[PDB]
């Protein structure tokens, strides 16, 4: 496992797009813990349980916790955008619909290893990209 | 009398830590083979652990493993230790607590290694393992498969809902092969085995450091599951017969347990080493 | 990778400049491990993840681990100076702005081959120059 | 009859030290080619290892390799040992555990070396290799390529360089070329192979020395992956036919394993030597 | 018939011992020209190598090279060998494995030496080389340069000195100049060529002597990278037409390989001599 600079760029763009990094290049402190907990849940419980937990918006948490799932979808979409025709025959290169539920997308597409690898890549990229910024 | 195959049966979880900075979930990962990416024990670590076990017998360690790092003279090691490649990994199921998981490519690598290195009892093992491999390939016809050799273990979920077991009632599993590879044996396609043996599916253990009852650190550790089987080759050099016999007798007794890897004080990596039984 | 004396002097000046060496020629003992581990992190994780890890200032480290990234940038900038400027030279003798963090610079300027070589040599110079001082 | 090509099939991870002070992460580096910067074995190391294997047959080593370093008389060696250049290297894949990677520039170098030296079976190999290379150049049309010759390996990924191998249906792979270049063979551009074979992508292993459980040292070793293939030329001088025939028979016997490089006691650098098969 | 230029075109790594006192690390260093500090082979070395190749032809050796040492007949040699100067050297690149590096000063020295010796069929070569050099100087305009002659090879990186090779689309390279100076040819300043061929940049190899696993001795050797091109002038005195013809044909035959250098048994210094062609 080695995270590419392109993945970090996608993570930065997605964090800015789903209103996580402010215009002052700062983020709420709880999102680092959110991302670490998501990684731990993914490895321990599974993709479906972790994505279902962090896709919730009725959660009374201290911040908009679904934003990391939105950033995940944005990173995966950007990754699938740069897929080659050689890759498109083996990998599912389709862009994940924006309104579509990420957990529902995973479930309807089985539980393929491709989605798990993409989720793990994007989670580590989110971790590093958040580490690049300051936490106020 | 020169080359021997030894099976490592781990009585607890094993962590042979690689020197790796993973910035994802698992802070400490285990060593993986440079080619097949399967968990393995580096020959240096195995030699160090076995030398540590025999440290009391100065003569045996000096003649078989070589001289100590701090010595005016250096003595070349006589016995050659090869890296311990993974053979069988327990996989969680629904019908049974755990099955012994092997892959067709792992079996191919084992047959190739036995052919190349000429183990002591290699001929019959090579013949029967080969025959089993052609039978499995004939049945599979390219598609992914999970083949058990007990009719009771049919439809078993091999750690994943996608991987379901079926019993091919044409492939006999000989008793000696069962002894070598494990009691409840499932042979998987390489795709299935690599899915089951990757960094997202290997067992992980959570650890934290407390300061006066309050947590200071938190990290995740990757371990090789308990009762896993790894095989390594031992080459007798020009070593003395007496020391070699003592070493083999001590290594292959049921009361000998060797610590391999990290976290010795908390029980990680206690193993039993068994010589390749005649077929 | 032979010892480059000029890079050693650059490392000395940068270590003094980024408040690592005290007026008495001593440094916090943990910085030895920081310098030693940075090279391994670059080799076996990637340059961007290693830089992001060592540039973070929200760390639970015994000292200011981010000072080593500033020293690295100072050594790299000193090497960009005294570059033989000619039409055929591959090396970009453009100095890294102080306002830009090191992680951003490699992200925005996507020629990592020069940056990777410079960062590796600067880290070696760092480790070799840290030994002139007391390891308190 | 003078010049024959021998292929080195490594059974373990090989480390041939270069004696270069790195001052960086990887203190111990492996030897690399003078011109192509590919991993290689110096002919001195090859000669020393093969002499060490044949040290029991004192007459044969005196006749072929020459006199011992301490000997009142000096006798020049009759056999010419050429440096072993990397032919194919194992690269991590997803469909299969690993692929046999070769670059078009490595193939061009092989063709050039066979033309210059005129190996025993050079003509047919040069013809078929040139046809393969011309077909590859026609198919690629100057772009970056990754071509596999089994239709089942289409879309196989190279892990270090995140590309997937295509299947050019127009190009045949002759069985003797498969036996020479390795099974599950992928041919890719020089850029891809150079990235795959640089210092950052070769297997680097962490090692330490423990003193009463406390770590005394820490260093990193890089190795050439197991199952790598290397080729070298063997030119016989006015060597006696009897000793030459015994040498070839013992060297190419499947029971013969030669240790080239360092870390012998931990099973590093064990290889098999085979001749160029008739096409 | 009076003076012919010959090109060496080494197939392996050359080590010609300078035999001089050492101030430094490398115990064995290669010969260099006193004035230009460029790698060179002494005329004595060339004569010895070619004489050893033709030793089985007693009459040819006696007629061309003369009497053997400690022979009482005292026969001088009818052929005069001139010092071999380094023409082109391989240089690491990124687009291609290596590049053929010829410096403008070596080209000027080649033109000057061709005019001085009045080499056979050298008039057209001198004229075209002078046109090439004049066009190069016109394009350079006094600045350091790196010029390639293939549109594919434009933008190649010389790793050691970090200069990008541009393609001058206004200068022609005639086919005979490609045959002489080499394939994948880059022309750069002597400032860069001196750095590329100094003692810190050309390959240095560590060599060992082991005694039952104990390192008896240690030293370092430096070698000239393979595929290097060196040129020397042969003054064929008015000798027998038949022996001169046989020697020229044997030298030019692509089946010939001549060992000039030290480490013969480990394949150092094997070369293919070719004479100047028309144009």
């Amino acid at each position: 496992m080695k995270i590419s600079k392109k993945q970090i760029e996608y993570a930065i763009e997605a964090l800015r797009a789903n209103n996580i990094i402010t215009n002052d290049n700062q983020y709420p402190k709880v999102f680092k813990g959110y991302i670490s907990s998501f990684g731990a849940a993914v490895i321990q419980s599974g993709l479906i349980p972790a994505i279902i937990f962090f896709e919730n918006e009725d959660n009374d948490a201290n911040a908009d916790r679904h934003k990391i799932i939105g950033v995940l979808k944005d990173i995966i979409n950007a990754m699938r955008q740069q897929y080659t025709v050689t890759d498109a025959t083996i990998l599912v290169s389709s862009q994940i619909p924006a309104n579509y539920s990420m957990a529902q997308y995973i479930i309807e597409h089985g539980n393929t290893d491709q989605l798990l690898k993409e989720i793990t890549e994007a989670a580590v990229a989110m971790k590093l990209a958040l580490r690049m910024y300051k936490s106020e | 009398m020169t080359t021997r195959m030894y099976v490592i049966n781990t009585l607890s979880n094993m962590h042979v830590g690689s020197g790796e900075v993973n910035y994802g979930v698992i802070a400490n990962l285990i060593q993986r083979d440079s080619v097949t990416n399967l968990p393995n024990i580096n020959s240096s670590g195995l030699k160090g652990a076995i030398r540590e076990y025999f440290k009391e017998n100065e003569d045996l360690v000096r003649e078989l493993f070589g001289s100590a790092p701090r010595d005016e003279k250096t003595l070349p090691g006589k016995v050659r230790f090869f890296e311990a490649n993974l053979l069988s990994m327990p996989v969680r199921s629904d019908k049974v607590p755990f099955l012994m998981a092997i892959s067709d490519e792992v079996l191919q690598e084992l047959i190739t290694k036995m052919k190349f290195f000429n183990c002591e009892e290699a001929t019959q093992y090579i013949s029967h393992l080969s025959t089993l491999l052609d039978n499995i390939k004939t049945q599979a016809q390219g598609t992914d498969f999970a083949y058990v050799f007990d009719p009771l273990l049919q439809g078993a979920i091999i750690e994943e809902v996608s991987i379901r077991a079926t019993c091919p009632s044409h492939i006999p599993l000989q008793p000696s092969l069962k002894k070598l590879l494990g009691d409840r044996l499932v042979i998987l396609s390489h795709k299935y085995f690599s899915i089951l043996s990757d960094d997202n599916h290997l067992p992980v253990l959570s650890r934290n450091n407390l300061e006066n009852g309050q947590s200071a650190n938190l990290w995740y550790e990757q371990v090789l599951p308990r009762y896993s089987r790894l095989y390594f080759m031992l080459m007798d050099g020009n070593a003395q017969s007496e020391y070699l016999k003592k070493f083999r007798d001590t290594l292959c007794t049921p009361s000998t347990i060797i610590q391999i890897g990290a976290n010795a004080s908390i029980g990680y990596g206690y193993c039993q080493i068994s010589e390749l039984s005649p077929f």
